[PDB]
RNA sequence: GAAGACAAGUGCUUGUCGUUCGUUAAUGGCCU
C-alpha cells in the first residue's frame, strides 16, 4: 500500500527520506508540509504532519548523530533564505538557520542541501555538517547545531550537485571527502577533514549538461551507518547528465587514474536525470527522470545492466520526483507530481 | 490497525504488542499505568508473530510464531533466554501456559507439551476428527493440566489422560477468535467477525447464555470473578456487560458502552481492554505506533461514555523561547507612540460702516466660509466700532474662533492679535460675570501661554545671533 | 536579541479644532462637479432597493441618474405643469411624480414610455408624493387643498381614506418605520400632525406645536421624528409627545432633510440637512444632534439627499439648489503546466496537525534619514532631511531625534560653507512655529557658537543670518503680544 | 596635599601611576 493512501498530500512530493533506524518515511513538498508517515507492511499511517507557513520544501532528510545516538534532528530547506531544524508531547521545537554567520552573499536559497558527519581530528568529537549550495561556485558549509559556518570550499563554473564520500583512516576515526562537480564535468574532491583544499580533480568522459552526482555503495548522506565503526568507505560513483546518460565509476580504479574511464555509460533514460540513489548494499542504483511518466530504470550492480522485468507498462510512477531506499527492509519508495508515494519491496532482501 | 497482537498480562500492569517495522516484526513492553525505545527485533522478514503469552525469576512472554520454534523472551534484558523447538516446520496458532507444562497447537492439529524447568518436549500428540485446531485453552481444576478446551470453527474438550475428545459444542460459522475459560464451569466462546459470543457449558454442554455485541469483535478479557466482561470491538470502541451469568434471557446486550473520541470530532480506534475489580484500562494508539492508556473507575461511569482524548489535530507550535510573534520574551518590548493623543498642561476642556451683522450671522451659524471674508479687513477704527456693536453672547463665540485661527496659522497673529485685543476691551464688564472662563477661553488661554513660554529660548537665539551679527558688523 | 524601534515621529500638543474622525469620513466627499438645471430642483429622492440611482426633480422633467457614472441615465417628459416630487417606492420599481395642473403620475423606474398609473388627485397642486415604506401598494400624497389622500394603487379612482383636518399647506409628509398605522403629516403653519389610519382618519391623535412652518419631516427612528422648520429644527419623541433637542445652528429657514442609519461610517447614524444657505450640514442622534461637518455651496440649497445604507459602491451626497444647479459630491471607492508545477502555495495548513509560522511580519518601508541613524552617518542624516520636498513636521523629527540620541556638533563637524545654507534656509522657515522653534534655537546656536568664524569671511551666510535676525525681531515681537493678551485674561478673570 | 616607582642631561637633575595616607584622540558603530 501506498504511504500517501492514510493521508494525501496537495503538492508534487518533492523529497523523501527514511529514518536511518526506525521505521520512518519523512515526505516534504511544495506543501509546506513534513509529513511523517510510518511504515508499515499493509497499513501505512500518519505518526505527525507539521506545516510549517510560507515556507516550501524542496528538500527534506534526516540525521542521526554518530556519537550520541539520540538527537535525530529532521532538516528542511526551500527556496528561501533560512532552514528549518526540527528535533525529536503537543508542540515542536523548530529553529531556523537564517544566519550566514560570514557572508551570505554566495547562497540566497538554502533548497539544495546535504548532510554529512565530519570529524575534528584534533579531539574525536563527530558533529554533522550541513552543505549548501551558492551562488557560483560556493558550496559552504555550516555546523548542524550551533550553526556557525565552519568553512566553505568554491568550484569554478556552475555548481549542479554534490556528493560526500567517507574513508576510514585508522582506529575511530575518518576523513570525509566532498565530491562536487561543475556543468562541465570537472568533479572535485576536497577534504573536509582538514582545512579547506583539493585532494584531486578530474574529467568525467562525457557528462556535458550534468545534473546529480551520489556516491554511494557505503556509508551516504542518504542512508549512513549509525556509530564510527560501521562506517566503511563507497565503492562506486554516479554522474548523472541531463541528456539520460549516467556514468558510472568504481572507486578503486577511479582514485588512481586521475582521468578515469567510465565503467558503463548507461543509456536507457531519456530525459534529464533527476534522481541518483543507490541501494545501502550498494547492488542497485536507481536512476529517476521527472520530465515524463514512467521514467524509472533500476540497474543490476556490478553487471551495469537494467533489469528487464521491471519496471512494465503497468507499473504506477508518474513523473517520478523522488525516490527512497530503505536502510533495513530494502524498500523503495517513489514520489510523483500527484503526490502519492507509492511503496515497493525488493525481495531479495 | 498497525499493531497485530497485543496481550495484556495478568493483574494489568504491562503489555507485549508486535508491530511491522519497514517489513520486520519487532515486539515491544509498554508499562501501562505511569516513553520506551526497547524492542527485540526479528533478525528475518519472513517469519512472523502469530501468538502471545505472558509468564507468571524474571518475567518472560511467550513468542510461538511463523518459524516453528516457540521463543522465550525475558523482558527486563533483550535477550530469547531458550528456544523451544517443534519437531516438524509448522506455524504455532495458539501457546497457552499454565504451571510448567506449555501447550501448542501445530498447523497440523499436533499438540505438544513443554516443561519450562527441564526445557524439554514432553509428548508430540495427534488426535482424530479435528481437522483443523487454531485456539487452546486450559482448564484451571487445580495443579492439574488435564481437559485442555481445543476449537477451530467447533469445539472440543479434549482430555490428556485418556487421549480423547469428552464433549463437543455447537461451534460457529466462522473460525473461532477468542476461547478463554472465565469460571470453572462456563468458557467464552467467539468467532472472527461474529458479533455473537457463548458461555458454554464445560459439563452440561448447552450454553447458559449467548451474548451480543454491537459490532464484531475482535478482543475480549474478563475479570476473575466473571462479573464483568470487557469486549473490545474491530471497528473501536468498548463494551462491558455486568453479570453475564444472571438470569432478553437468552441473549444479552451491552450494559454499558465505552468509545473513545478525540477533542476535533474525529474517532480513535481501541485495541486490547483490560479490566479487574472496578479498574479498567482502555488502550490505543496515540501516534502510528505508540500506545497510550487511561486507567478509569467504570461502575460511575453511564450506560453511554465518550472518553475524550487530545490530539494535536490543529494545534498552534508554541514555542518556550518565541512569544506569541516572533520575538522573545527576553526581548524587552520598545516604547511605540503609535496613536496616542498628545495634549499640554493648560488645555483646559468643560473644566461708520461695520460689518456686525454680517460677522453676526457668521458666528450664529458656524459659517467658517463667510468669517474670514469678515475678518479681511484691517482699519483698526472699524475694527473698533465692530466690536462696539457686536452682541456680548457672541463676543465669546468669536474668541473662541479667533484663538483656533491663530493656533492654527502663526502667520496670522499680526491682523488678529488686534482683534482678541478689541473684544476683551469692550466686553470686558461681560466677561467677569461669565464664571466658567479657563472653560470658555480655553483655546486662547492654550495658544497664549504656547506662545509665551518661548520667549527665555528666543531672546537666547537673538542676543547669541547679535554676537556673531556685531563680530562682522564691525570687521 | 531585540528588534530595532522606529524613529517615532514627534508630536507637540494638538491645537483646538483637530481633525475629527466623523470629519475625515465626510471629506471624502470630493469630485463636486456641477450640472446646469433649467428651474429650482426641488427634491432629490434615491432608490431604496438598490441605490444606484437617485431622482432629481426639475421643470417638467424628473430625470434619473446614476450612481456609476453620475450621468442622466433617462428623462421624464409627459408632464403639462412643473413635477414636484418624485419618490421611488421601498421595492424600487414605481416612482411617483407629483404635478402641478393637479393629477399624479406612477409609473416603472428605468422606463419614460409606459406611464402605468395617472391618478386624479384634489385641482389643488400636489406637492408632495410619497410610497409607504413597510407596505408597498399605497400611495399617499398631499396637495394645497389642505388634505392628505391615500390612495391603494388598485383602486386608482376614489382614496381609500380622505386624510383631513390639516390647517394650511401640507408640504412634507412621513411615515414611521415602526407602526404601520402611524402617519406623520406636516402643515405650513407648524401643528406637526400625527395621524392614524387605522381609525376614521379625520382628526389627528396628537401635535406636536411647532411654531414657524414646518417644512421636511422625517422618521429619524421608530420612536422619534425629526421636524425640519424655520430657523432650527427640533426632534420629538413619539411616545412621550415632547421635544427632546433643538439646534440653532443656521443662517435662514431649512428647507429639506435627509437621514441615513447603519451606513458604513465612524459613527451609527448621520442626518442632514439643508439650510437655504448653500449649507448642508450633518448631524448624528448619538452626539445629541450637534453638528460634524458642513459643506458650502453658491446659492441657496432647496433639495438635500444622500445615498441609502446599502449601496455597496460609490456612495453620493447630491444637493440641489435654487439657481438650477445639482452638485454631486461622490466618495468612490501562468499555464496550466505550472500550476500541476507547484500546487500547495494555495495550501495554509487546513488539515495538518502541527501548524508553525515564523515568519516575521513586514514593517513600514524605512526612510532615508532613518536609514543614515541607524548605520551612524549622522553628518549625511542631517544633509538627507532637508530635501525641500520633504514634509516639515519629519524634518522636526530629524532635528529631534539627533539632538537626543547623537549631538548637534558632530553633525557639525564636517560641514562646509555651502552645506549649511540648506539648514539655515528652513530655520528662516521654522523659527516662527512654537512647534519647531525650542529646536530651532539649539540648532542655530551650534551654529553661531562653532561657525562663527567662516561668517566673517563668506558674504552668503551673512545675508541669512541678517534675514534670520529680521525674522526673529517679529517672532519675539509676536511672543511678547502673546505674553500681553495672557495678561488681559488675569485682568478678567 | 604628601610620600613608593620610570623616561630626557655625560653621577643627579626633567613627568606620570593596575601605589598608600590625609581631605570638601590604535580608521575603530549595533544581524538575518
Amino acid at each position: 500500500k501506498d504511504a500517501n493512501a492514510s493521508h494525501p498530500s496537495h503538492s508534487a512530493i518533492q523529497s523523501l527520506s527514511f529514518h536511518p533506524s526506525k521505521p520512518l518515511l519523512l515526505t516534504g513538498g511544495y506543501d509546506k508540509t513534513l509529513r511523517i508517515y510510518h511504515i508499515d507492511g499493509k497499513t501505512n499511517h500518519l505518526v505527525t504532519s507539521l506545516h510549517l507557513v510560507g515556507s516550501p520544501i524542496q528538500t527534506c532528510t534526516f540525521y542521526t548523530s554518530l556519537s550520541n545516538q539520540n538527537q535525530q534532528n529532521i532538516f528542511t530547506a526551500g527556496r528561501r533564505r533560512y532552514m528549518h531544524s526540527w528535533d525529536l508531547s503537543q508542540t515542536a521545537k523548530i529553529e531556523k538557520f537564517s544566519r550566514l554567520y560570514g557572508h551570505e552573499s554566495t547562497q540566497r536559497s538554502f533548497e539544495n542541501f546535504k548532510v554529512a558527519h565530519l570529524q575534528n581530528s584534533q579531539t574525536n568529537s563527530v558533529h554533522g555538517i550541513v552543505l549548501l549550495q551558492g551562488n557560483n561556485g560556493w558550496i559552504n558549509i555550516l555546523h548542524s547545531t550551533s550553526g556557525l559556518w565552519l568553512m566553505g570550499c568554491k568550484i569554478e563554473g556552475v555548481i549542479t550537485d554534490f556528493c560526500i564520500d567517507y574513508q576510514p583512516i585508522s582506529r575511530g576515526k575518518f576523513r570525509t571527502i566532498l565530491i562536487a562537480v561543475n556543468a562541465y564535468g570537472e568533479v572535485w574532491e576536497f577534504d573536509l577533514n582538514k582545512n579547506g583544499h583539493v585532494i584531486r580533480r578530474w574529467k568525467d568522459q562525457g557528462g556535458v549538461g550534468i545534473t546529480k552526482i551520489q556516491v554511494g555503495g557505503g556509508t551516504t548522506t542518504t542512508c549512513p551507518a549509525l556509530q564510527i565503526s560501521k562506517i566503511k568507505q563507497n565503492r562506486w560513483l554516479a554522474v548523472g547528465s541531463e541528456s539520460g546518460f549516467v556514468n558510472l565509476y568504481d572507486r578503486n580504479n577511479a582514485m588512481t587514474s586521475s582521468t578515469p574511464t567510465p565503467v558503463a555509460a548507461l543509456d536507457q533514460l531519456t530525459t534529464t536525470i533527476s534522481n541518483l540513489q543507490f541501494s545501502p548494499d550498494g547492488q542497485i542504483l536507481c536512476m529517476a527522470s521527472r520530465a515524463v511518466k514512467d521514467a524509472l530504470r533500476l540497474v543490476h550492480l556490478p553487471s551495469c545492466s537494467v533489469f528487464s522485468n521491471w519496471p512494465t507498462s503497468g507499473t504506477p510512477l508518474g513523473k517520478v520526483t523522488s525516490v527512497a531506499f530503505s536502510p533495513s527492509g530494502g524498500l523503495l519508495a517513489v514520489g510523483n507530481e500527484q503526490g502519492k508515494v507509492r511503496l515497493w519491496k525488493l525481495n531479495h532482501y | 490497525s498497525p499493531v497485530l497482537q497485543s496481550a495484556y498480562d495478568p493483574s494489568g500492569q504491562y503489555l507485549c504488542y508486535v508491530t511491522v517495522a519497514l517489513d520486520k516484526q519487532r515486539v515491544g513492553v509498554q508499562p501501562t499505568q505511569r516513553w520506551n525505545e526497547n524492542f527485540l527485533y526479528l533478525e528475518d522478514s519472513k517469519l512472523k508473530v502469530t501468538c502471545l503469552k505472558w509468564v507468571n525469576d524474571t518475567v518472560a512472554i511467550i513468542l510461538g510464531m511463523n518459524n516453528g520454534e516457540i521463543w522465550l523472551y525475558s523482558v527486563l534484558a533483550n535477550e530469547v533466554t531458550y528456544k523451544f523447538t517443534t519437531g516438524n516446520s509448522y506455524e504455532i496458532k495458539d501457546i497457552d501456559l499454565m504451571g510448567n507444562q506449555l501447550w501448542c497447537i501445530d498447523s497440523s492439529d499436533a499438540f505438544y507439551q513443554f516443561d519450562l524447568l527441564q526445557f524439554k518436549l514432553l509428548q508430540h500428540f495427534r488426535i482424530n476428527n479435528c481437522v483443523q485446531l487454531n485456539k487452546l485453552t486450559i482448564v484451571p481444576a487445580g495443579d492439574s493440566v488435564a481437559q485442555l478446551l481445543v476449537a477451530s470453527h467447533s469445539i472440543s474438550l479434549i482430555d490428556i489422560e485418556e487421549k480423547k475428545v469428552v464433549m463437543t459444542f455447537p461451534g460457529h460459522v466462522s473460525p473461532v477468535s477468542t476461547l478463554q475459560v472465565i469460571t470453572n464451569e462456563f468458557f467464552i466462546s467467539g468467532a472472527e467477525g461474529d458479533r455473537f459470543l457463548n458461555v458454554y457449558d464445560i459439563h452440561s454442554g448447552m450454553t447458559k447464555c449467548v451474548l451480543v455485541a454491537e459490532s464484531d469483535i475482535k478482543e475480549l478479557s474478563h475479570s476473575g470473578q466473571a462479573d464483568s466482561i470487557a469486549v473490545t470491538t474491530e471497528d473501536g470502541s468498548l463494551e462491558i456487560f455486568v453479570d453475564p451469568l444472571v438470569s432478553g434471557n437468552k441473549s444479552k446486550k451491552s450494559s454499558k458502552k465505552i468509545q473513545i473520541v478525540s477533542k476535533d470530532g474525529r474517532k480513535v480506534p481501541i485495541y486490547n481492554a483490560f479490566i479487574n475489580k472496578d479498574l479498567l484500562n482502555v488502550s490505543w494508539l496515540q501516534n502510528a505506533t505508540m500506545p497510550y492508556f487511561k486507567n478509569l473507575q467504570w461502575r460511575e461511569i453511564p450506560n453511554e461514555y465518550t472518553v475524550e482524548i487530545s490530539l494535536n489535530w490543529n494545534n498552534k507550535n508554541k514555542s518556550a523561547d518565541r512569544d506569541l510573534h516572533g520575538k522573545d520574551l527576553a526581548s524587552a518590548t520598545n516604547y511605540v507612540e503609535g496613536n496616542a493623543r498628545v495634549t499640554s498642561g493648560d488645555n483646559f476642556k468643560h473644566v461708520t460702516g461695520t460689518v456686525t451683522v454680517i460677522l453676526s450671522q457668521a458666528l450664529q451659524s458656524n459659517d467658517h466660509s463667510l468669517l474670514e471674508t469678515v475678518l479681511n479687513n484691517r482699519d483698526e477704527r472699524v475694527i473698533r466700532d465692530t466690536i462696539f456693536r457686536l452682541k456680548p453672547a457672541l463676543a465669546v463665540i468669536l474668541l473662541e474662533r479667533l484663538a483656533e485661527r491663530i493656533a492654527r496659522q502663526t502667520h496670522r497673529q499680526g491682523p488678529l492679535n488686534v482683534w482678541v485685543k478689541w473684544c476683551l476691551i469692550i466686553h470686558g464688564g461681560y466677561l467677569v460675570s461669565i464664571p466658567n472662563l479657563m472653560s470658555t477661553l480655553s483655546s486662547l488661554h492654550s495658544t497664549l501661554k504656547r506662545r509665551s513660554d518661548l520667549l527665555p529660548r528666543l531672546l537666547a537665539l537673538d542676543a547669541r545671533l547679535d554676537c556673531t551679527i556685531n563680530k562682522f558688523k564691525t570687521l | 536579541s531585540t528588534a530595532r524601534p522606529r524613529i517615532i515621529t514627534s508630536k507637540a500638543p494638538l491645537l483646538p479644532q483637530q481633525t475629527t474622525p466623523e470629519q475625515r469620513y465626510w471629506r471624502q466627499y470630493t469630485s463636486a462637479q456641477l450640472v446646469k438645471e433649467h428651474n429650482s430642483v426641488t427634491h432629490i429622492s434615491f432608490n431604496p432597493q438598490h441605490p444606484h440611482d437617485f431622482a432629481v426633480t426639475s421643470s417638467t422633467r424628473v430625470q434619473i441618474f446614476s450612481s456609476r457614472t453620475r450621468q442622466v441615465i433617462k428623462t421624464f417628459s409627459r408632464f403639462k405643469d412643473v413635477v414636484y416630487s418624485a419618490s421611488f417606492r421601498s421595492d424600487g420599481k414605481l416612482l411617483c411624480a407629483g404635478d402641478a395642473t393637479g393629477l399624479v403620475s406612477v409609473y416603472d423606474s428605468y422606463n419614460p414610455r409606459t406611464i402605468l398609473l395617472s391618478i386624479n388627485a384634489s385641482t389643488h397642486p400636489t406637492h408632495v408624493t410619497k410610497f409607504h415604506t413597510q407596505d408597498n401598494k399605497i400611495l399617499a400624497t398631499a396637495s394645497d387643498d389642505r388634505v392628505t389622500r391615500l390612495w391603494d394603487i388598485s383602486n386608482a379612482y376614489e382614496p381609500q381614506l380622505e386624510l383631513t383636518g390639516a390647517t394650511d399647506y401640507v408640504r412634507t409628509l412621513s411615515f414611521i418605520p415602526a407602526a404601520p398605522h402611524l402617519v406623520a403629516t406636516g402643515s405650513y403653519d407648524g401643528l406637526i400632525r400625527l395621524y392614524d389610519t387605522r381609525s376614521s382618519g379625520s382628526t389627528p391623535i396628537y401635535s406636536l406645536n411647532h411654531d414657524q412652518p414646518v417644512e421636511n419631516v422625517i422618521a429619524v427612528s421608530p420612536t422619534q421624528i425629526v421636524s425640519c422648520g424655520g430657523n432650527n429644527f427640533k426632534v420629538w419623541d413619539l411616545t412621550s409627545n415632547k421635544k427632546l433637542y433643538e439646534r440653532g445652528n443656521f443662517n435662514k429657514a431649512v428647507t429639506c432633510l435627509d437621514y441615513v442609519e447603519n451606513f458604513d461610517s465612524p459613527m451609527q447614524s448621520a442626518l442632514i440637512a439643508s439650510s437655504l444657505d448653500g449649507h448642508v450640514k450633518v448631524f448624528d442622534p448619538l452626539d445629541n444632534f450637534q453638528v460634524k461637518f458642513g459643506w458650502k455651496f453658491s446659492g441657496p440649497v432647496l433639495s438635500c439627499a444622500v445615498s441609502p445604507s446599502t449601496a455597496q459602491g460609490n456612495r453620493h451626497l447630491v444637493a440641489g439648489l435654487s439657481s438650477g444647479l445639482l452638485a454631486i459630491r461622490t466618495k468612490k471607492k501562468k499555464s496550466n503546466n505550472f500550476q500541476r508545477m507547484m500546487r500547495g502555495s494555495e495550501y495554509q495548513g487546513d488539515q495538518e496537525h502541527i501548524i508553525h509560522n515564523d515568519k516575521v511580519r513586514s514593517q513600514r518601508r524605512m526612510r532615508a534619514f532613518e536609514r543614515n541613524i541607524n548605520q551612524f552617518k549622522w553628518s549625511e542624516a542631517l544633509d538627507n532631511a532637508f530635501v525641500p520636498g520633504m514634509a516639515k513636521e519629519l524634518t522636526l523629527t530629524v532635528l529631534q531625534e539627533l539632538r537626543k540620541r547623537g549631538k548637534v556638533r558632530v553633525a557639525l563637524y564636517g560641514r562646509d560653507e555651502s552645506t549649511l545654507e540648506p539648514l539655515l534656509n528652513w530655520c528662516l522657515k521654522g523659527i516662527e512655529d512654537v512647534r519647531s522653534a525650542s529646536i530651532v534655537a539649539d540648532w542655530v546656536a551650534v551654529v553661531l557658537e562653532l561657525y562663527g568664524n567662516t561668517l566673517e569671511s563668506s558674504p552668503v551666510l551673512q545675508e541669512l543670518m541678517i534675514d534670520l535676525k529680521t525674522k526673529v525681531r517679529h517672532e519675539i515681537h509676536k511672543s511678547k503680544e502673546a505674553q500681553r493678551i495672557e495678561g488681559m485674561l488675569q485682568l478678567l478673570t
